């Protein structure tokens, strides 16, 4: 009954955002709550933020 | 009758077919959003709209188009 | 010299450890102004430093980011990611178009960018791609704009007025030229006060910003923001 098929592939980029589920290898799952600014995150003596 | 994949679409503007080529298939690498026409197909009733459209809330870039044609049926330019 | 009059800090030394790492010394400071000033400058510098970054790319034969070019050793997305890290300095205008043309087996570094005069390549050895075959050439047109903060591709494309043709690739722009800030307050010797402090700011950048100019810009931003509180209706 069908004489032609056309398949189209769409590629999209998903970036991390609040609500996305992230976890480690030890079962410590969780959801992103806030994307803190770089200057608001805690930093060490050398000034490198976590 | 047999439906066909064609460039023009009834009761639509020219900007809708900007992404579509002369064969009625969206250009590879063309950015599309929800509601945009991907493959222009019409079905005789003179004809009614049956063209494939991007689902709502879905975006991205067209990276691959595959055309499968039954034996005996003519192959378009894209194929 | 008294309780009512505060000692005004001033710049005294700029120690350029490397082309990017720099140290700025401000003194004298009066018993706690050092910590406040250092924290304010660190917060302003990490977020409000103007800089030039790559915004749009256009390769000769490439039509979308998820494709490959015959000859290059890396994907087009990889090429865009390496271009994102290119550091340039633009004088005179906030919009520049650069052209890159390479052929033959070898790396394609930032030194292959056509000389423009008003654009300086801080890192001329920054690689972009690798041509792994003869008779294979790469031609690129790089678009660089001046701005602030981090502006992703979606935010720029939300206008959709341009309707760029197929083959024009958008890359996320990180306009910030300052990458690391660390302030340290220690004692300073000023004749006989014996209670003044000096503040040393260590900043690691991409080399496209002058540390003295960065400190001046941060101070200007802080003063402009604080003039509203100075007025207070």
């Amino acid at each position: 009954g069908v004489l032609k098929i056309v398949k189209v592939y769409l590629a999209v980029k998903r970036r991390i955002q609040p609500g996305d589920k992230m976890a480690g290898r030890h079962g410590n799952k969780g959801v992103i709550s806030k994307i803190n600014p770089i200057e608001d995150m805690p930093y060490d003596e050398n000034g490198t933020p976590v | 009758g047999p439906e066909e994949i064609t460039a023009d679409i009834p009761n639509v503007g020219e900007a809708a077919l900007s992404k579509l080529d002369e064969s009625g298939i969206v250009y590879i690498g063309a950015e599309v959003t929800g509601g945009d026409i991907l493959v222009g197909k019409v079905t005789p009733k003179d004809v009614k709209d049956s063209s494939l459209r991007v689902p709502n809330g879905v975006s991205g870039t067209v990276i691959d188009v595959q055309v499968f044609t039954r034996d005996g049926v003519e192959k378009d330019k894209r194929a | 010299g008294s309780v009512t009059e505060f000692l005004k800090p001033r710049l005294v030394d700029i120690e350029q450890v490397s082309s990017t790492h720099a140290k700025v010394t401000l003194e004298p400071l009066e018993r706690g102004f050092g910590h406040t000033l250092g924290n304010a400058l660190r917060r302003i510098l990490l977020s409000s430093m103007p800089g030039c970054a790559v915004t749009e790319v256009e390769i000769d034969g490439v039509l979308h980011e998820y494709s490959t070019k015959e000859g290059v050793q890396e994907d087009i997305l990889e090429i865009l990611l390496n271009l994102k890290g290119l550091a340039v300095r633009v004088q005179g205008k906030d919009e520049v178009i650069l052209t890159l043309n390479k052929s033959g087996i070898g790396p394609v570094t930032a030194a292959d960018i056509t000389h423009d005069g008003d654009v300086e390549i801080v890192k001329p050895q920054h690689v972009i791609c690798h041509l792994t075959d003869e008779n294979a050439s790469i031609s690129m047109r790089i678009k660089v704009q001046r701005g602030r903060g981090y502006v992703p591709a979606s935010t720029r494309i939300h206008s959709e007025e341009d309707e760029r043709p197929i083959g024009r690739l958008l890359v996320d722009a990180c306009y910030s030229p300052v990458e690391r800030i660390a302030y340290n307050v220690e004692a300073a010797r000023v004749e006989q006060r014996t209670d003044l402090d000096k503040l040393v700011i260590e900043m690691e950048t991409n080399g496209t910003i002058d540390p003295e100019e960065a400190i001046r810009r941060a101070a200007t931003i802080l003063a402009e923001q604080l003039e509203a509180f100075v007025d207070l209706r």
